[PDB]
């Protein structure tokens, strides 16, 4: 199969700061599409990115990601109180799979 | 788009139940549909996907043989039946939607990111 | 020296389509005739060996359908009609500001789908071993309908046949149980009934799963493809005889070469992913045609006897037999219109294999700075008389909100065609 | 000229039918369709209208009364393309006991019924001496077939070849319906045609290999299948982009516009309706059937 | 004495539909006339108070649409045309075997939609304090299209207006900051621009959601419903003025009394669940008509002064103003065709509220064992001329497999219509 | 408003019931056939003319109707009225 | 007669414009639409075609150059009912330097504009005084405004029903007036007071335990006068195509017409630059810069 | 089979590449334009005529190949030689 591993574990946010995060996937045969999800607790999740470099419909320009091959990243700026949460990278090239998640 | 889940109830191990996702706000026959589980101690995990016409259904190895997914286009509802449940199956099961539109012109390329998320029903297997 | 004519006119059983575009013709080969060959490009393989010439001339190409039909006019055509075909052609070249027939090989360089787009005239060439009017020769109506009945189910379900078939060859378990029993063919068993017509021809294809993990872990693109060898070179069979792309209710599989594959807007020339290119499946023809990826049937391979069992082998490719019916391949908004029939002693069912109207005298080549071009084709229509009670399947644009309306420009001004569109929506009896 | 007895069918009602309503069958045997209250006149071996536009499904070329039609299926289920035809929805002439009905029909031009040999699809050989047969069940397993949309269907009678499934078999008078021995049925043989046609059970031709089936080749001449006193006369040609040698494989004359269907039913006359208005349809009818004279 | 006619002819700009049904006429009230009122049935409320007679006479009512159209003929109509209206009428009654105008009230007892059904005649009745032909008086075409623009977006997005609006009434935070500031109405702010025309009238309804948990936990069916009072009797407002059913994106909400609701085949009389009925929406007219559950707008309720702020109030019901434009209510396959305009000294826009054609002289009542009815209406069509580039939304059957075919009969021979079908698919510019 | 046929049912439904009974979380939608038994809730094609209250509709009665009363009504499409 | 200067717009490209393109951020002002390379002539105060079937969106009635139109939207997105019109898909006339173009139009019959039982309708407005101190010291421009809601969006009621003198008047600029936040002496505020006899005052109640009538629809017995026309004001309008309307005369004044004078659409035919000489599939994005000028007499 | 214009690309695609190679579990589908670089794989409207093997296609050559099975994870795509081929719609042939 394909194993996905979130590189950063965690950090906590006070508003105004910004940081980036990534995940590495074993084999990483197809890199065109990967998706990033952000989950608020106690309620259904919501989408962020769709495709290696394409931002979502209701998501602010400051959300971004890039990658190809095994390594992929999620690069976000102007990062505000609502954004301290878990980040999920999905590799759907094969049957869908998630990384463990990175809670920033 | 409104996805609604029914049939999530406590079930003792070795006992089955049938979840149903009643959907509206989209065509629903032209889009593939997936189930994705979240165990309270863990994050999101994908279970199975069914195509818009129902021709193709694939599963995760974790759920293989206990689970089956079917859909009824006429009734606009998505079914997931869980048989011979174990204790490791307890979670909120979310009904998720595929972005890609499906016609008899064209094929099913597979699963993609999950567009929209219903309010997941919560199944607990414990005795 | 000319005006701007773009529209469509729907009158009775005919359609008048008018397309006017802007062209730009560079000087090619710098006013010379150059020789080109595989060796000039390196000639890596035997099958790709070629020889011929390249000429300075350009040509106007309007073979594809979307040139002549707006996406609305195409919908208006396919939902309301059981057939269509061209009648008369009119060409005008104006506002100028300074042979081998290659039009039928599905080449690029035709007028842009969108009238505000300006295009570059292609370079003419061939291989070896102002206004005018045109008249289309008589061709059969393209069949833009899908059969509502299948070839094997034409029977009346309520009544037995008077024919008899052989139901049982033995009494039971033991030695010397041989017997011959004859049941009558009846609705309880419809497989065994005698039939007047049999499904069309087949030349088998290899099925590729769109889910890649189910496919074999090897390179089978060429080694496992269907092919036909001409004069020692093996040519790929593409798209091939018209056959259903998949069985009823199978969306995942497609025949390897057995389809026409269109690229989406902005798609790269080499090694693009499956999402990038639009594959077309001819599944509307399953009712009368064998599936491209399945065998035609079985045949007995021997004479049974006391010590020998009846044996059957598989029939991979089947020719023509008396009593066959079939459907031709469908035509698309992005597909070719006509193809010139190769001049030969004889041919069978000359209709071309990529779709469209085969013609022995197709529209001639126009050989030829910037200017304008206005092409006008007259199309004849065939209305539906169907008595069907329940509503048909229609081509519809999805109502749900999206970032960009389909078949239109984006924010950056690029016209796109989001999906391949077939002509078969309305239905008929078989 | 005959005299017909036509009853009421389905109590003036259209019934969706499927293999599941018939017990479920198997994959090759699956079907979906509708059965109609209307009857029909089949000589191919009160309300009435003929379908001259061929707008209804044509059942008369199946070598088979009640009329019903089959449509597309995935199984015991119907797909979107499947169509439903209401026979009430044509104009029809309603004849009382003294009224007459007649129509004339002009046949379209067709050939009079009569280099390497013609095409072949091999058949298994069966001996009328049961001791020469093999001691196993080879009826279906050893039978030549063709598959359409994933369903197998026996090749019957198939391309014309000179004498298993490749011959017409007629029943003797009062023949039993099921599992009847050979002397109960009349098994025809085509061997008249062995001049221009290959032996049905023999290979077509030919290290080397045996060629079991051969499609059309330029330079073939062949004879069509024989016609019989019991056999069919004509068969409709399926409306399609292409066909080859449209003559039907059971024999007779293939026609793009064959003789039309003639549909007949007893006009429903309701029984005594209730004395207060009920919007539901009336299911209470007077038991009835009709009779008359047929001439062609 | 007659024949059976059940086919339709689509000829040019006209449609000729001919239906024929089998009927049964009993004797009502045993050949008697009888006074009837509520005092017989107990008449608990003055709202239900009625007085009238019941006659042994029957009548034939073909008024609903699905009498004259098949599901395919209805599709063929609504996809291809911007308008229609009836022209002539033909009624025939044959094969016999042994005043107050009530036809405009959407009663049951009309000829069945499926030609193989035998229908029973409704008994004639009224309240108070063989063949013939007919000529429909001239009515405006029904508008079977949905606007491709909205009333407030008619403007050119690229250009400023030459009108000014008052942007600022003060400079900023502080005492004595009053000012008058004027800005150019332009693309950046479209809300404040001046416009020539305003949306149609609104008479407010109450909003109910198909999701029961979002509704209030109290009984408001009759209490919370809009109504109009006449001489001490409160009539529910049904369906009421034509207004959009819901705002864009909210499909679970519908006006309480504001929509036309149909039963599914086999649905009981009283207190059926929401899955048994087919609620209808007027979302097509949202562009020029106010949402039924929203206020029309706001007004000034006072004078502002140094001591008085600007106060506003909501307009729940707005009548006609000069300049308004509105769409009438859509017609459905199951809905009524015509009504009779009440004879009065004056009326405004007589088009009936349940949809269809208002007529001062509608098709006359037919007052009348068993037999045959054959009714024939002629229809006039208004063709679609639009230049729209991208494809339309069309009414379509569903591609997927199912147990039963929609608009057909099941295994027991019951005929049903799965959903209501409107006439508005094609579009026009506002 | 009485123009209906008293003997026949409409094919139109009205919402008759928003709750099963007394209790908590009892919400429901029940629909019934509007017909002779209840003539107030039936669908109608025409409504009375406009009214501006004095201290056809009645002069001292409100035109119609949480809800609130209509103390004046302008013209609406579908109205009929008698002159003076 | 004038002399026109027509530039080349949007690189000869049709382009989707929407709410998010302009920065969005507001739902009431959200829109979705297109901008065209074609220009047009507006007197309501090289290729050419007029729309005599009225098949294009009609922008000449908004009291406003480059031609653009708006279609249906949800948010800034596009519902399937949204239309896209390519103006290249009309037949048009192509004029070289010596060529000319003209057409004649016949106005459909309208009554003469008047220039001179109970009073007519009213929809009340807020009263604003030109003296700043007389007005309340608070931001009441949008909060105190008269609006009508359509599909959840609140548009100002402007100018509104015809009444005698906030938003109920036409406001014109004085020569050299800024585009943003200009003072009160830089704008001309018209008055309709000529009609004050037959019509109610815009800022007043229509009439009347009693209670106030802040808006009154039409009644039998109402007489009213429409809005006067101005030398700087509009002439006509296009009556929207609908099942019904009342008193089609437009609210900004002038002559309402269901088939008003046709739009006149014009553009400069593109001339491509040097082609690459090696055949390419792509469309040509390289255009020789060009612009035109000429004469127009209406 | 050479009737094409050698200077231009088709707008049609073929499946060039099924696996990345030199590894386990490498599987993909890559599509390339059909063009002058590889002319064996282009879609053609007409195919050569019939053949009956001897000891228009060459008389001593097999007409072509077909797929004789369904490939899968455990099954390699198999072919078979067509020794004789009857008429197919679209064939052209020269007589003797």
């Amino acid at each position: 199969e394909i194993v996905l591993t979130q590189s950063p574990g965690t950090l906590s946010l006070s508003p105004g700061e910004r940081a980036t995060l990534s995940c590495r996937a074993s084999q990483s045969v197809r890199s065109s599409y990967l998706a990033w999800y952000q989950q608020k607790p106690g309620q259904a999740p919501r989408l962020l990115i769709y495709g290696a470099s394409s931002r979502a419909t209701d998501i602010p320009d400051r959300f971004s990601g890039s990658g190809s091959g095994t390594d992929f990243t999620l690069t976000i700026s102007r990062l505000e109180p609502e954004d301290f949460a878990v980040y999920y990278c999905q590799q759907y090239g094969t049957s869908p799979a998630f990384g463990g998640g990175t809670k920033v | 788009v409104q996805l609604l889940e029914s049939g999530g109830a406590l079930v003792q191990p070795g006992g089955s139940l049938r979840l149903s996702c009643a959907a509206s706000g989209f065509s629903f026959s032209n889009y593939a549909m997936s189930w994705v589980r979240q165990a309270p101690g863990k994050g999101l995990e994908w279970v199975s996907t069914i195509s818009a016409s129902g021709g193709t259904t694939y599963f995760a190895d974790s759920v293989k043989g206990h689970f089956t997914i079917s859909r009824d286009n006429s009734k606009n509802t998505l079914y997931l039946q869980m048989d011979s449940l174990r204790a490791e199956d307890t979670a909120v099961y979310y009904c998720a939607k595929d972005p890609n539109y499906y016609d008899l012109s064209g094929y099913f390329l597979g699963g993609y990111y999950f567009d929209y998320w219903g309010q997941g029903t919560l199944v607990t297997v414990s005795s | 020296s000319g005006n701007w004519h773009c529209d469509s006119q729907w009158l009775g059983d005919r359609v008048i389509t008018t397309s006017t575009r802007t062209w730009a013709l560079p000087t090619y080969n710098n006013h010379l005739y150059k020789q080109i060959s595989n060796s000039t490009s390196g000639g890596s393989s035997n099958d790709n060996a070629y020889f011929g010439y390249s000429t300075p001339w350009g040509y106007f190409d309007f073979n594809r359908f979307h040139c002549h039909f707006s996406p609305r006019d195409w919908q208006r055509l396919i939902n309301n009609n059981w057939g269509f075909r061209p009648k008369r052609l009119n060409f005008k070249l104006f506002n100028i500001q300074v042979l081998p027939y290659v039009l039928g090989s599905a080449h690029e360089g035709c007028l842009p789908p969108f009238p505000a787009d300006v295009f570059m005239i292609p370079q003419y060439g061939y291989l070896t071993l102002f206004q005018f009017s045109y008249e289309f020769e008589n061709v059969p109506f393209h069949s833009s309908y899908a059969h509502s009945q299948s070839l094997d189910r034409l029977m009346n379900p309520l009544i037995d046949q008077y024919l008899y078939y052989l139901s049982k060859t033995i009494n039971g378990s033991g030695q010397n149980q041989q017997t011959l029993k004859f049941s009558v063919a009846g609705p309880s068993n419809m497989a065994v009934q005698g039939r007047n017509y049999i499904p069309g021809p087949s030349y088998r294809q290899q099925r590729v799963s769109t889910t890649v993990t189910q496919n074999n872990n090897s390179e089978f693109a060429w080694p496992g493809a269907s092919s036909w060898a001409l004069n020692g070179r093996n040519s790929l069979m593409n798209p091939g005889p018209a056959m259903a792309s998949h069985k009823e209710g199978e969306d995942r599989f497609f025949p390897l070469s057995g389809s026409l594959i269109f690229g989406k807007q902005g798609t790269g020339r080499d090694n693009v992913d499956a999402d990038k290119v639009m594959i077309t499946n001819e599944e509307e023809i399953k009712t009368t045609n064998p599936v491209a990826t399945e065998s035609y049937g079985q045949v007995a391979t021997n004479h049974q006897s006391a010590q020998a069992q009846a044996q059957t082998g598989w029939v991979q490719n089947q020719g023509i037999l008396p009593g066959m019916v079939w459907q031709d391949r469908d035509v698309y908004l992005q597909g070719p219109i006509w193809a010139k029939i190769p001049h030969t002693d004889g041919n069978f069912h000359p209709s071309p294999l990529m779709g469209g109207f085969g013609m022995k005298h197709p529209p001639p080549q126009i050989l030829i700075s910037t200017g304008q071009v206005s092409v006008e084709i007259e199309w004849e229509l065939q209305k539906e008389n169907s008595k069907r009670w329940n509503p048909e399947i229609q081509y519809t644009s999805n109502y749900y909100k999206s970032n960009n309306v389909e078949f239109a420009v984006n924010t950056e001004g690029v016209y796109s065609e989001p999906r391949p569109i077939g002509t078969r929506y309305l239905t008929r009896n078989l």
